[PDB]
């Protein structure tokens, strides 16, 4: 039956559908964790900036 | 012959298997990369507005 | 039309790598073609046509492969005669062809009732009209030829193909001294309208 040769051209795109949906869940919570960091690091920039208002009053 | 054209398609469609796996590594690689531009932009942004506040 | 013999179940469609072409070979050649197929390009796999159907000259089917394969594949399936006919399973192409094959076929009935009782309407109205045409013809005629206090008898013949000019003949010798032309008042009526 022709299946034989559907499925063996079908078994390289499922490849394709499973390997880019990973990465497109990849992308989505890196763009999460970025944002997670920036929010770290700009109150570490404000409170460096805080110690040295106070130190100028 | 039917039996060489099985073993023909059977190592050809690995390449197809491969560019199906690089495009993947490609949007991985697309990942890190706005990973460190978005941060870089956030932070950035924040800390001179927060230093001009200040 | 292939919305007449196009099913989804011969397709391999919605996929980055993976296309599905269509293909008419004459029946002699159909033999050879079941196994040329795998060879017309590199990236096709074994047992990739599906037949849709096939005629008194030919045979339709689909063929399944890898993206890279079709140019290759559509141009030497060319050099080796056979004709390519793609239609990918084009549910809006097959739904419109069977959408106005219902409505024409339908509309049809619906103009050809109305038109046949509006004809024979306007036939008989059309028929007596002339007739009342032809009539006054006559009438205006005779009370010209006569003056206005008329006293002329309308009256009708249907002429003998093989003794016309007798008739002609008679007709004229009954009415000589009342004066193609005659000297009675003469029109003509043909009830060969349909050929």
């Amino acid at each position: 039956s022709q299946s034989q040769g559907i499925q063996q051209l079908l078994q390289a795109e499922k490849r394709a559908a499973e390997k880019v949906s990973e990465a497109r869940k990849r992308k989505n919570r890196r763009l999460k964790q970025a944002k997670e960091e920036a929010q770290a690091e700009i109150e570490q920039y404000r409170l460096q900036r805080e110690k040295e208002f106070k130190a100028k009053e | 012959s039917d039996a060489d054209v099985q073993k023909q398609i059977k190592h050809m469609m690995a390449f197809i298997e491969q560019e199906a796996n690089e495009k993947a590594e490609e949007i991985d690689a697309k990942a890190e990369e706005e990973f460190n531009i978005e941060k870089g932009r956030l932070v950035q942004t924040q800390r001179l507005k927060i230093m001009e506040y200040y | 039309s292939l919305a007449e013999i196009v099913k989804k179940d011969d397709f391999v469609l919605d996929s980055e790598y993976l296309v599905t072409l269509l293909v008419v070979v004459p029946k002699l050649n159909h033999n050879d073609w079941i196994k040329q197929y795998e060879t017309l390009a590199e990236m096709v796999v074994p047992r990739s046509s599906n037949v849709l159907s096939e005629d008194q000259d030919s045979y339709l089917c689909n063929v399944t492969l890898f993206k890279k394969a079709v140019d290759d594949f559509r141009h030497k399936a060319r050099e080796n005669k056979f004709i390519v006919r793609d239609f990918q399973y084009n549910e809006e192409e097959m739904r419109a062809d069977k959408e106005e094959m219902n409505r024409l076929s339908t509309d049809k009935k619906k103009q050809f009732g109305p038109l046949v009782r509006w004809l024979k309407v306007n036939f008989s109205e059309a028929f007596i009209a002339w007739i009342h045409i032809k009539a006054l013809r006559v009438f205006v005629e005779s009370v010209l030829r006569y003056g206005l206090p008329v006293n002329f008898q309308a009256m009708l013949l249907q002429p003998n193909k093989k003794s016309v000019k007798k008739l002609r003949e008679v007709l004229h010798e009954l009415y000589k001294h009342l004066d193609e032309y005659y000297p009675y008042v003469y029109y003509k009526i043909d009830c060969n309208l349909l050929e």
